């Protein structure tokens, strides 16, 4: 009765990790401008 | 043990909690070896009490350290 | 200089000649009237009122980015 799996590639997070890593960094950038209490960026 | 046998871990905990939790009897769990009941009674699965409270215990006390690190200094081996 | 908030001013008792402040020769307190120099409002007022807004703005930046010209 198992059955079931459904597996194949093991990795699927593999491309879409380091991605949301990538965008985490992006986007706790703007976690310290948020709001008045932010801070600014000098590019 | 939901992903070698290939169970919903949603499905996993409504199992357990529309038993245990009615039914005083904590013996049900998930079957990996594709039966026809859940019941650890009837399939004769067995862990000794003062061996598991170690393994419960032991798995806490690690807690106490990891997570109030905050600073490491690695000095040259 | 403290002798001002010190002492009452609204009823005098004089101990304040006010400015005081500095002598450039003789290291002594001189009042600035005998010494005889005063300098514009404006020399403080619209000067570090503009400078500590401006020097604010380096508290606010967080982080760096730099592109080296190509």
């Amino acid at each position: 009765p198992s059955n079931a799996t459904f597996k194949n590639k093991e990795k699927p997070q593999e491309v879409r990790k380091a991605n949301i890593i990538a965008a985490r960094s992006v986007a706790d950038a703007i976690r310290t401008s948020l709001g008045p209490k932010g801070m600014d960026k000098m590019i | 043990l939901a992903e070698n046998s290939g169970l919903d871990p949603i499905g996993t905990l409504s199992t357990l909690k529309s038993k245990q939790l009615k039914e005083k009897i904590s013996n049900i769990g998930v079957d990996c070896l594709g039966y026809g009941s859940n019941d650890m009674k009837e399939l004769f699965v067995v862990d000794p009490f003062i061996g598991k409270k170690q393994q419960i215990l032991l798995a806490t006390q690690l807690c106490r350290m990891i997570l109030k690190i905050d600073n490491v200094i690695i000095s040259g081996k | 200089h403290a002798a001002s908030q010190m002492a009452k001013p609204e009823d005098v008792k004089r101990r304040s000649y006010r400015n005081y402040g500095l002598d450039l020769i003789r290291g002594k307190i001189v009042d600035e009237i005998h010494a005889g120099v005063l300098e514009p409002t404006i020399s403080k007022v619209k000067s570090l009122k503009s400078a500590l807004e401006a020097c604010v703005a380096i508290l606010r930046i967080d982080t760096m980015i730099t592109v080296d010209p190509e």
